[PDB]
C-alpha cells in the first residue's frame, strides 16, 4: 500500500499557507456556533455530570441552542468568542502548517508514490500541533472565557470584549503574561491527540471502502464520518479538560471546582461526574468536527484539483 | 415436475412462508413471556407486510419456472427464465427488508420498555354472561383510563374543522 | 411552530380551552314534558310508543333508481363481448368496469332500509328511548338513545324542523307524514356514529302519541304517574311480519 | 436493605439537566417493589360518566362529548435493574451457603430490563452480519461489489479482449451489412489514440487507467 | 498538510469484472444543471397546481361557513362561480402561487434534484427487474434527510405572512406579498425564527420524500410485469402506482402534524405540567408508541391530505414525464454489458 | 458551602440572562396582546354579506344534505372509529371484486 501514494504535485509553502488560512476561516465561520454550544454544554455539567439515564444521557445540543437563542441575542450572539477564536485558530494553523511543511520537506520520501507512514506523519503532526497550541494558548483561553461567561453568575464573569482586550485583562489582573498560558498543557495535549486521531482512521476506512467498493464517490465522505467519530472519541476528554481549565477563574471562590492542573481536573471530573463525564457535548463536538473537516477537505480538494489540472497532471494523478 | 423449481416453490411456500410465519406468530404471541416488554406495533406491522408478501413475490415465480421446465441446482439456465428469476430475487429482498423490520421492532420494543397488558383482561373465555359483563365493565374502565389527555369528540371536531387559519382579507 | 403568532389560532385555542373548562358533562335541562294520563309500562319498564313493519311496506327489488343501473349492466356486458365499437383490449376491459359497481347504489338503499324504525319504546324515567329495527337479511338491531339526541326534520327532509312547535302528528295522533329524525350520536351495534337519520313511516301505528312527540322533540318525559302491566306476551326472537 | 443519602444532582425537580421522559410521567421504576404489590388503577368516574345519580333527574342531561381534559395516563414503565442490589441478591457463597430455596417469595428472580444500547446491535444485526458475510469476507470475490469498469483497449491480451479486432469487425464490409440486418447492435466504443472510449448510450463506466 | 485531517488520495491499479451494466453507472444527462432544471420545473408546476387547489378548497370551505352548500349541480356551479369571484380567493391564489414558486424551486425541486443526483446511476436489469432495490434504500434515505429542512423556512414564512394579517394594523409588519414577507422575516425576526421547533415539518418532509420516491420507484420497476408481461395500458398503471405512493406518503406523514396539533392546540389541564413539555418531538415519540393509531388519524383528509396529496401525485407524474425516474437498462450479454462474450451463445 | 450536594447551591445555577426579547419588540408586543386579548379580538375573514344565487346559512344542515357519506366516526369519549358499519358497507364491494 506504501506504493499507492499520490504526491506528484505538492503545493508550495505560500500555497499551503493561503489555502489553509482561507478554507479554515470559512470552516470556522460555518461551524462556530456548534463549538459555542459544545463549550456551553461542558460548563453546565462542570460538577454535575450526566444524571439522566439510558437514551437521555448527555446534554441536548438543540436544547442548549434554543436556550442561548432565547437569551435574546439571536444568531448574532454565537460569535462573541468567534471575534477571538478566529485569530487563535488561524495562528494555530499557520504555526502548525509551517512546522509540518518544514519537517515533511526535510523527511519526505524521494519517490512521488512513496509517502511517510501514518506513524511518522502522526509524530510530525503531533509535534506541530503541540507547538502551535502552546503558542495559541492565550488566544484559546480568551475565546473560551468569552463563551464561559454566559452560563456563570454575574460575579464570576471576566467580561472580555475581544482578543487584545482579553489578553490585556489577563496580563493585568492575573499577574502577567505567564498567566496567559493557563491550560497551555491541556491545549497542547488536545492538539496532539486531535492531530493523530483523524488521518489514521480516515485513510483506514477510505482504503478499506475502496477495496470493498472500488473508486466510488461516497468512499471519502464515509471515511470522513468515521474519522470524525473516532477523533471526537479520542479528543473530547482532552477538550473537556481544556475547557474546564480555561473557564477556571483565578479567584478560588468564583469556581464551582478548583483545579491545580490537568491531573487535578481529571481527578475531580472522575470523582464528581464519573467516566461518562468526559463525553458531555459529544454530539455537538462530533457534528462540528465532521462539518469542519468536510468543508475544509471539499474546498481544498476542489482548489488543489484545479491547480493540478492547470499544472498538467494526468487525470489518474489528481 | 421432479427436481424442479415447482418442487422448490412447493416446499418453500410450505417452509419459508408457512413455517416461518407460524414461528413469527408464536414469537409475537409470547413476546412478553420472551422479553418482558410490550412489542412495537409499527415496526411489527412493517415486518408482517414485507415478510409475508415477500414470500409470495419470491416463490410464485418459482412455480411459473417449474411449469417451464427449470431444473434445480443449476446456477446457469436458459435465458427464458431470467424474468421470473429476477422477480423471485426481488421477493427475496422484500423478505430481507421484512427481517430488517423484525430486528428493528425488537430494538424499538426494548427502547419502549412498557409492561404488557393481556387483551383478555383475565377472562380468556366468556363461558357465562356474567363473565361477559365483568369483561365489558373492566374493558370500558380501561378504555376510559387510556382515553385521558385526549380531548373529547366536540373539542377534536372543533379543532379539525377550524384548523385552517390562513386567510387574506378580514373585516 | 408555535412561535409564529396567529390570532385565529389563538382564538381557536381559547375556544377549545373555554369549552373544556366551562361546558361540563352534566348539563342542566328545562325541556320537561309531563303527560296528562297514567302511563302503563310493560313488564320490562317500557311503553311502546311506535310500531311499524317498514320492510313489509318498502319496495326492495324494483326500485326505480337502481333497476336502471341493473338493466344497463347487460349493455356493457354485450359491448365487451362483441366489441361493436372496434375498441382496443384496454378499452373493452374498461367497458367491463361498470358491471362491478352498478349494484352499489342498491346495496346502499338496502342498508338504508334498516334505519326505518320498526318499534320504539320509552323507558321508565323518560330519558332513554329504545329503538328496534332490522337489517333486510333479518338481522335484528336494538339501540338505546337519550331523548335529547332527537332532532325532527321537515317533511322534505331538507332542513332542521323546529325542535318544538312542529306538527308531524295528525289530530288523532297518527303521523301526518313519514318523519325523519336526526340523532347526533347513535350507538349502533356498539359503535357511535354521528348525525344518523332514522325514519318513522306514516303507515305505522303511533301508540301514545304524546309521549312519542315528546321523544321526537327531545323533551324528558315525566313518568311519575305510572302503572306496570304483568303481561309476558312476547318471546325472545319473536317472529314478526316485518321480514 | 437501606439506601444512600440525598443528592440534588439526582433529583429531576432540582437538577434541570435531567431530561424528563414524558412517557414515564406517573411511573417511577426505582420505587418498584418485587413482587409488585401496589395498586395504581381503581374506579374512575366524572370523566364521561358522572359519579352522582342523575338517572331519573329530568332537569339534568349527560353530555359525554364535553369530557374535560385530564392528566394523560402513560403506559406502565417496565422495571429497571438495580445492578449492585441484583448482584447482591443472586450472589452465591461457595462452600458456606446451603443449596436450598428460601421460604420467602422475595427470593424469586425477577427480570428487570437494563441498558438499551446493546439492542442497537440487535437493531443492526441483519445489516452488519450481511456486510460481515459480503463486505468483510469479500464473498464471493473482491471485484463483485466494486463499481463495474470495463477493461482498457486490448487488456490484458488481445485473446481475452480483441477490441481492436472487433473495431475492424465493425468497420469491414461484412460488419456493416450485419448492422443493416438489425441482429447486431452498433459498435459501443471508439478507439481514440491508444484509449478506448465507450459511448454515452452504451451504459457502462469508462475503463480505468493503467496506473 | 492543511489541517488536522489529511484526505490521503491513493492511486490504485486496474481492476475489471465480467459484467458492467447492473451496478452504479452515472447517467450522462444527470448533471447538476440538468437535474436542477428538470426538478425545478416539475416541482414548480406541481406546487402551483397544488396551491391553486388548496386555495380553491379553502375558499369553498369559507363560503360554506357563510352560505349553504349546494343541493344540486346548478347550485354547485353557482357556488364555484361565487368562490372564483371572491377577492379573498383571488388574493389567496396570487399569494399561494408565489409560495408555490418558492416551494417548488427550493423544496420539491431540491428533493427531485437530490434524488436524481443520488439515484441516477442505479441501473436496472435488461429483461427482468431490479432485484437489488435495497441498495437504493440508504441512498433514498440520504436524499430525504438532505432535503428535509429545505421547506421549513418557506413554510414558516407562509405561516408568519398569514399570521400578521389577523392582527390589528398597529401590530402588523406590513407584508404586501409572501415574497416580501420571505425577504423581510430573516432580517427583522432573525433567521432562526424560520427554523425554530420545526421538527414536525422536518419529519413530515422526510417521510413524504422517502415514501413517495422509494414507493414510486419500487412499484414502477417491480409492477412493470403488469404492462410488460400483461398487456395493460401502462399509463393507468403509472397513475395507480403514483396514487398508491401518494396515499402511503400522506399516511406516513400526517401523524407529525397531529403531534403539532396535540402540543399547541389541545386544551391544557389546569395546575398540571404539559403532557409533552411543548417540544413536539416527544409528541411524535408518543404517537410512535400510541396504541390507538386512529386516535392520531382524525382529520386526515380535512387537515392535510387534500393539501399535499395532489402536489405529491403531480410531482411523481411530472418527474416521470421529464425523466427523473428513468434508469439505464442495458443487455448484459451483448457488447458493452459483458466482458466475456464467448459464454453468451454456446 | 458548595460541594455539599445535600442542598442546591446557586453556584451550580445554569440559566442565561434574558437580555432582550428572543424574536423582537414587536413579537413581544404581539405576545402580550395575545395574553390579554385572546378570545376577545376575533377576526372574521371577508365574505360578501349578500350574494345572488346563494341561500344564506342560518342554521345547521341535516345529514340528508351531504354529498358524501363519511366512513370514520367519533366515540364521545374522544375515540376515533376507523371501523364503522359504513366501513363494512363500503368494504363489501371491494372485497367482492
Ligand atoms: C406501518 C403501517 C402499516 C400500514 C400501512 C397502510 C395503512 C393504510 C391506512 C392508514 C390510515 C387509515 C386511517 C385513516 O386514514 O383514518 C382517517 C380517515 C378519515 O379521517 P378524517 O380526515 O377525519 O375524515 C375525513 C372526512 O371527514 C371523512 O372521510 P371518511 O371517513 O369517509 O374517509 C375517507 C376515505 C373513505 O375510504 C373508504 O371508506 C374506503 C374503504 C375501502 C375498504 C377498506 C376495508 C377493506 C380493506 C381490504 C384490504 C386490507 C389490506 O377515503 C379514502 O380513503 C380515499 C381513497 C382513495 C384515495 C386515493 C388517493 C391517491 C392520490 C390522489 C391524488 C390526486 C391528484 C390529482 C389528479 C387525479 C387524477 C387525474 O378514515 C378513513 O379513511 C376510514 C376508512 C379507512 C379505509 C381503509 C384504509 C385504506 C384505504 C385505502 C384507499 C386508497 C388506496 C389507494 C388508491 C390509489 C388510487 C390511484
Ligand atoms: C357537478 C357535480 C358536483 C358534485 C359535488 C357538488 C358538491 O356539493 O360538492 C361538495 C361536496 C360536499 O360534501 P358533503 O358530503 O356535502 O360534506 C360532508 C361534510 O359535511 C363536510 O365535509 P367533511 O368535513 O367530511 O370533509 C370533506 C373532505 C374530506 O373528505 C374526503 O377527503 C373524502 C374522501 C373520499 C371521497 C370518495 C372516495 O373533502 C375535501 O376536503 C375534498 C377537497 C378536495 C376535492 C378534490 C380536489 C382535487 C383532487 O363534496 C365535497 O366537498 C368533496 C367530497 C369528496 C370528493 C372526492
Ligand atoms: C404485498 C402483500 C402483503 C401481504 C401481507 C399479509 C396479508 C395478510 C395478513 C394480514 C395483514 C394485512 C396487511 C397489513 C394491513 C395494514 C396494517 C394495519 O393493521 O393497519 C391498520 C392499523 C390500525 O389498527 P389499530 O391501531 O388497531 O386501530 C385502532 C383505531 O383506534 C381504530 O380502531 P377500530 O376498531 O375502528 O378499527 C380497528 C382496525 C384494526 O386494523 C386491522 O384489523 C387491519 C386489518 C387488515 C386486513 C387483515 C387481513 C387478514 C387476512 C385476510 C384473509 C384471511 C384468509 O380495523 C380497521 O382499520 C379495519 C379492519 C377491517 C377488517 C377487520 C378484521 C380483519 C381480520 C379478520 C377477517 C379476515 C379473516 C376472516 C376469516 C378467513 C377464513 C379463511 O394502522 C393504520 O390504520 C395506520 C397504520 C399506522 C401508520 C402510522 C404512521 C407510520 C409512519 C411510518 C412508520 C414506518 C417508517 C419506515 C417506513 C419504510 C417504508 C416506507
Ligand atoms: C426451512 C428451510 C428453508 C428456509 C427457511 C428456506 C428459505 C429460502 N430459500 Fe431455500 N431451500 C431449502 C430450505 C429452506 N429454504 C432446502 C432444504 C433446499 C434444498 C437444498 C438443495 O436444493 O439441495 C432449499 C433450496 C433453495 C434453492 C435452490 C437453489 C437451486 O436449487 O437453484 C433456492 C433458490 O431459489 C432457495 C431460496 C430460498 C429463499 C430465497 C428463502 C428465503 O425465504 C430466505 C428468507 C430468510 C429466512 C426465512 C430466515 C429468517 C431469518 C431469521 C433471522 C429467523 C431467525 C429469527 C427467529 C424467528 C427467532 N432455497
Ligand atoms: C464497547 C465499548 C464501550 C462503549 C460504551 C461503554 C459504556 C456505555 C454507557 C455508559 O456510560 O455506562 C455507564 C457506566 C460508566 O459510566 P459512568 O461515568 O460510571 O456513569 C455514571 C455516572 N457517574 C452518573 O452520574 O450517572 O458503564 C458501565 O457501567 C461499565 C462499562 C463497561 C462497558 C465495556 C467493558 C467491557
Ligand atoms: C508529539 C509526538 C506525538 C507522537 C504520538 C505517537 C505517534 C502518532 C500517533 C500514532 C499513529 O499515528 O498511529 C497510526 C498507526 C498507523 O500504522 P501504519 O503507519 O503502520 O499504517 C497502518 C496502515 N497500513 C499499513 C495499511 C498502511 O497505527 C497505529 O499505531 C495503531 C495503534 C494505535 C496508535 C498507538 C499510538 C497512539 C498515540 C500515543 C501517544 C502517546
Ligand atoms: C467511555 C465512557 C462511557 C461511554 C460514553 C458515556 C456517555 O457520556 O454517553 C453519553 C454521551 C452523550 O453525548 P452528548 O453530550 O452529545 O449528549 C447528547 C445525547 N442525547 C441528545 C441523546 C441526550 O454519548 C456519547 O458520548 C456517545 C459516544 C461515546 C463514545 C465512547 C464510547
Ligand atoms: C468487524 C466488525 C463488522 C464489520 C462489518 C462491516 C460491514 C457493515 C455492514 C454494511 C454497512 C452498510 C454499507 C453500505 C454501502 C453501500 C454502497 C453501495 O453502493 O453498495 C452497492 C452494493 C451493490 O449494488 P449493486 O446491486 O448495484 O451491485 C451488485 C454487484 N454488481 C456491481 C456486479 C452488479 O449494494 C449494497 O451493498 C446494498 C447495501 C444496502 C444496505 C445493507 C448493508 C449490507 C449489505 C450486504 C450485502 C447486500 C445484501 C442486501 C440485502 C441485505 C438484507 C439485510
Ligand atoms: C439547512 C438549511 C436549508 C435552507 C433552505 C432554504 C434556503 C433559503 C432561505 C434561507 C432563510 C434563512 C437565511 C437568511 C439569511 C439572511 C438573513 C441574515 O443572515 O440575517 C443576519 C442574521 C441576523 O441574526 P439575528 O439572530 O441577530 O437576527 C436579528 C433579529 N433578532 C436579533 C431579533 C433575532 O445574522 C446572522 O445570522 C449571523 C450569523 C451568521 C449565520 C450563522 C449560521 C449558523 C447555522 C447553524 C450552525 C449550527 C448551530 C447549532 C445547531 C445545533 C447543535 C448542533
Amino acid at each position: 500500500m506504501n506504493y499507492s501514494y499520490k504526491r506528484y504535485w505538492e503545493p508550495s509553502t505560500a500555497e499551503v499557507i493561503g489555502l489553509s488560512l482561507s478554507v479554515n476561516t470559512i470552516s470556522a465561520a460555518l461551524t462556530y456556533p456548534i463549538e459555542f454550544v459544545k463549550v456551553r454544554s461542558q460548563i453546565r455539567t462542570e460538577g454535575v455530570g450526566i444524571r439522566s439515564k439510558n437514551l437521555y444521557m448527555g446534554i441536548n445540543p438543540n436544547k442548549v441552542f434554543r436556550e442561548i437563542h432565547a437569551t435574546g441575542n439571536g444568531l448574532r450572539g454565537f460569535y462573541q468568542g468567534f471575534e477571538s477564536h478566529l485569530i487563535g485558530r488561524l495562528s494555530y494553523l499557520f504555526i502548525r502548517n509551517l512546522t509540518y511543511k518544514i519537517i515533511y520537506d526535510r523527511t519526505k520520501p524521494v519517490k512521488a508514490h512513496n509517502d511517510l507512514s501514518h506513524r511518522e506523519k502522526g509524530v510530525i503532526a503531533g509535534f506541530a500541533g503541540g507547538l502551535a497550541a502552546f503558542l495559541t494558548s492565550p488566544a484559546d483561553l480568551v475565546n473560551t472565557r468569552t463563551i464561559a461567561e454566559g452560563g456563570k453568575p454575574k460575579e464570576w464573569r471576566w467580561g472580555y470584549k475581544g482578543l487584545m482586550d482579553g489578553i490585556n485583562k489577563i496580563a493585568a489582573t492575573e499577574g502577567g503574561n505567564a498567566a496567559l498560558f493557563r491550560g497551555s498543557y491541556a491545549n497542547v495535549l488536545r492538539a496532539v491527540i486531535l492531530n493523530i486521531s483523524l488521518t489514521g482512521p480516515f485513510d483506514y476506512l477510505n482504503e478499506k471502502i475502496w477495496i470493498t467498493f472500488g473508486d466510488m464517490t461516497w468512499n471519502k465522505y464515509a471515511a470522513l464520518l468515521w474519522a470524525s467519530f473516532w477523533g471526537s472519541v479520542a479528543t473530547l476528554p482532552f477538550d473537556n479538560i481544556r475547557t474546564r481549565l480555561y473557564a477556571q477563574n483565578a479567584d478560588p471562590t468564583k469556581n464551582r471546582l478548583t483545579y491545580s492542573g490537568w491531573a487535578d481536573a481529571a481527578k475531580k471530573l472522575i470523582q464528581h461526574e464519573g467516566i461518562s463525564g468526559f463525553y458531555v457535548g459529544f454530539y455537538a463536538f462530533y457534528i462540528r468536527t465532521f462539518l469542519y473537516a468536510w468543508t475544509t477537505v471539499f474546498i481544498t480538494d476542489k482548489i488543489t484539483s484545479d491547480w493540478k489540472r492547470k499544472a498538467g497532471l494526468k487525470e489518474w494523478q489528481i | 415436475m421432479h427436481d424442479t423449481f415447482y418442487v422448490v416453490a412447493h416446499f418453500h411456500i410450505m417452509l419459508s412462508g408457512a413455517a416461518m410465519t407460524g414461528i413469527f406468530s408464536g414469537i409475537y404471541y409470547y413476546f412478553n413471556a420472551l422479553f418482558g416488554v410490550k412489542y412495537s406495533r409499527m415496526f411489527g406491522y412493517m415486518h408482517l407486510i414485507y415478510y409475508s408478501g415477500g414470500q409470495w413475490v419470491a416463490f410464485v415465480p418459482l412455480f411459473y419456472l417449474g411449469f417451464s421446465g427449470m431444473p434445480r441446482r443449476i446456477h446457469d439456465y436458459p435465458v427464458v427464465f431470467m424474468g421470473w428469476h429476477s422477480m423471485s430475487t426481488t421477493g427475496h429482498f422484500i423478505t430481507l427488508v421484512g427481517i430488517i423490520f423484525f430486528f428493528l421492532m425488537m430494538f424499538d420494543s426494548h427502547i419502549e420498555r412498557r409492561a404488557s397488558t393481556s387483551t383478555t383482561l383475565g377472562l380468556p373465555r366468556w363461558y357465562k354472561r356474567i363473565s361477559y359483563y365483568i369483561f365489558k365493565i373492566r374493558y370500558l374502565q380501561h378504555t376510559k383510563s387510556k382515553m385521558n389527555g385526549i380531548p373529547g369528540s366536540t373539542v377534536r371536531l372543533m379543532l379539525i374543522n377550524r384548523h385552517f387559519v390562513e386567510y387574506e382579507v378580514y373585516e | 411552530l408555535n412561535h409564529v403568532q396567529n390570532m385565529l389560532e389563538e382564538n381557536l385555542k381559547y375556544d377549545a380551552q373555554k369549552y373544556n373548562d366551562e361546558v361540563a358533562v352534566i348539563q342542566k335541562t328545562s325541556r320537561i314534558y309531563k303527560p296528562t294520563y297514567t302511563i302503563e309500562f310493560n313488564r320490562e319498564g317500557e311503553v311502546l310508543v311506535y310500531s311499524a313493519d317498514p320492510i313489509k311496506n318498502s319496495v326492495v327489488y324494483f326500485k326505480y333508481p337502481y333497476v336502471l343501473y341493473e338493466a344497463a349492466i347487460p349493455l356493457f356486458i354485450w359491448a365487451w363481448i362483441y366489441n361493436p365499437l372496434e375498441l382496443s383490449k384496454n378499452a373493452v376491459n374498461s367497458l367491463l368496469i361498470y358491471p362491478n359497481i352498478a349494484w352499489i347504489p342498491r346495496m346502499w338503499y338496502w342498508r338504508s332500509l334498516q334505519y326505518k324504525i320498526q318499534k320504539m319504546y320509552l323507558l321508565r324515567g323518560g330519558k332513554v328511548a329504545k329503538i328496534e329495527t332490522q337489517s333486510l337479511a333479518g338481522d335484528r338491531f336494538t339501540s338505546w338513545v337519550e331523548t335529547y339526541q332527537f332532532h325532527p326534520l321537515t317533511q322534505d327532509q331538507k332542513n332542521f324542523d323546529n325542535q318544538d312547535n312542529a306538527e308531524f302528528l295528525e289530530d288523532e295522533g297518527q303521523l301526518k307524514y313519514e318523519l325523519g329524525v336526526q340523532l347526533d350520536n347513535l350507538q349502533e351495534m356498539g359503535t357511535t356514529s354521528q348525525d344518523i337519520v332514522i325514519n318513522f313511516m306514516k303507515e305505522g301505528t303511533v301508540h301514545h302519541p304524546e309521549l312519542f312527540e315528546a321523544i321526537v322533540k327531545g323533551y324528558n318525559i315525566d313518568t311519575s304517574d305510572y302503572v306496570i302491566n304483568t303481561a309476558n306476551n312476547l318471546r325472545a326472537r319473536e317472529g314478526n311480519h316485518n321480514h | 436493605h437501606h439506601h444512600h443519602e440525598y443528592d440534588w444532582r439526582d433529583d429531576p425537580k432540582v437538577n434541570k439537566d435531567i431530561e424528563e421522559d414524558i412517557r414515564d410521567r406517573g411511573w417511577h421504576p426505582e420505587t418498584y417493589d418485587f413482587p409488585y404489590t401496589k395498586k395504581h388503577d381503581d374506579w374512575v368516574f366524572d370523566v364521561t360518566m358522572p359519579s352522582q345519580n342523575y338517572q331519573t333527574d329530568l332537569t339534568v342531561n349527560i353530555h359525554p362529548e364535553n369530557k374535560k381534559m385530564h392528566v394523560m395516563k402513560q403506559v406502565m414503565r417496565q422495571s429497571y435493574w438495580d445492578a449492585e442490589h441484583d448482584m447482591a441478591h443472586e450472589y452465591d457463597y461457595e462452600s458456606e451457603d446451603l443449596d436450598f430455596q428460601c421460604e420467602s417469595f422475595k427470593s424469586q428472580h425477577f427480570r428487570k430490563k437494563g441498558p438499551i444500547s446493546q439492542y442497537l446491535i440487535l437493531g443492526l444485526l441483519p445489516i452488519l452480519y450481511f456486510g460481515t458475510e459480503f463486505f468483510y469476507n469479500h464473498y464471493p470475490d473482491e471485484d463483485y461489489w466494486r463499481v463495474a469498469h470495463p477493461p482498457p483497449l486490448d487488456y490484458p491480451d488481445t485473446d481475452d479482449t480483441d477490441d481492436t479486432e472487433t473495431f475492424k469487425d465493425y468497420k469491414s464490409f461484412t460488419g456493416r451489412r450485419m448492422v443493416d440486418t438489425g441482429i447486431v447492435d452498433p459498435l459501443w466504443y471508439d478507439i481514440r489514440e491508444g484509449k478506448k472510449v465507450y459511448y454515452d448510450w452504451a451504459g457502462v463506466n469508462q475503463p480505468m487507467e493503467d496506473i | 498538510m492543511f489541517f488536522e485531517l489529511e484526505d490521503i488520495k491513493r492511486r490504485h491499479s486496474l481492476y475489471w469484472d465480467i459484467y458492467n451494466v447492473q451496478g452504479w453507472v452515472r447517467r450522462p444527462d444527470s448533471t447538476l444543471y440538468n437535474n436542477v432544471k428538470r426538478g425545478v420545473t416539475a416541482g414548480v408546476v406541481a406546487s402551483l397546481v397544488q396551491e391553486n387547489i388548496t386555495a380553491l378548497v379553502e375558499n369553498c370551505k369559507l363560503l360554506a361557513t357563510k352560505y349553504e352548500k349546494p343541493q344540486n349541480l346548478r347550485q354547485a356551479a353557482t357556488f364555484m362561480k361565487e368562490v372564483f369571484k371572491l377577492e379573498n380567493y383571488r388574493k389567496a391564489v396570487w399569494n399561494r402561487s408565489q409560495y408555490a414558486l418558492c416551494i417548488g424551486t427550493f423544496d420539491i425541486g431540491a428533493r427531485l434534484a437530490t434524488f436524481r443526483w443520488l439515484n441516477n446511476g442505479w441501473q436496472r436489469v435488461f429483461a427482468g427487474f431490479e432485484f437489488n432495490f435495497v441498495r437504493k434504500i440508504p441512498t433514498t434515505m440520504l436524499a430525504a434527510l438532505f432535503t428535509a429542512p429545505f421547506s421549513v423556512p418557506f413554510e414558516l414564512a407562509r405561516m408568519a405572512y398569514y399570521g400578521d394579517k389577523t392582527f390589528p394594523k398597529e401590530l402588523q409588519r406590513g407584508y404586501s406579498s409572501y415574497l416580501s414577507a420571505l425577504a423581510r422575516i430573516p432580517f427583522e425576526e432573525g433567521p432562526y425564527f424560520l427554523f425554530k421547533n420545526s421538527f414536525p415539518l422536518i419529519i413530515r418532509n422526510f417521510f413524504q420524500t422517502f415514501t413517495l420516491f422509494y414507493t414510486y420507484d419500487f412499484l414502477k420497476d417491480k409492477a412493470s410485469f403488469a404492462w410488460r408481461v400483461g398487456e395493460q395500458n401502462e399509463y393507468a398503471c403509472k397513475m395507480i402506482i403514483a396514487g398508491i405512493s401518494t396515499y402511503l406518503a400522506a399516511v406516513f406523514s400526517y401523524p407529525w402534524m397531529v403531534t403539532r396539533e396535540m402540543v399547541d392546540f389541545w386544551p391544557k389541564v389546569p395546575g398540571a405540567p404539559c403532557t409533552f413539555n411543548g417540544n413536539y418531538r416527544k409528541a411524535a415519540v408518543w404517537i410512535w408508541y400510541h396504541e390507538f393509531s386512529g386516535n392520531y388519524f382524525a382529520g386526515f383528509f380535512t387537515k392535510y391530505f387534500w393539501k399535499a396529496s395532489p402536489g405529491m401525485f403531480l410531482t411523481l407524474m411530472l418527474a416521470d414525464k421529464v425523466g427523473l425516474f428513468d434508469q439505464t437498462t442495458v443487455d448484459n450479454f451483448g457488447g458493452a454489458g459483458n466482458n466475456s462474450w464467448e459464454d453468451t451463445f454456446v | 458551602d458548595q460541594l455539599d450536594f445535600s442542598h442546591f447551591d446557586k453556584a451550580f445555577e445554569n440559566k442565561y440572562d434574558i437580555v432582550a426579547p428572543e424574536f423582537g419588540d414587536l413579537h413581544q408586543k404581539r405576545a402580550e396582546f395575545i395574553a390579554k386579548n385572546q378570545g376577545t379580538y376575533r377576526p372574521v375573514p371577508l365574505v360578501p354579506n349578500n350574494i345572488k344565487g346563494l341561500i344564506p346559512k342560518t342554521c345547521r344542515l341535516p345529514a340528508t344534505r351531504n354529498w358524501y357519506r363519511r366512513t370514520s366516526s367519533f366515540e364521545r369519549n374522544g375515540f376515533f372509529n376507523i371501523h364503522t358499519p359504513v366501513l363494512n358497507t363500503k368494504m363489501i364491494p371491494w372485497l367482492l371484486f
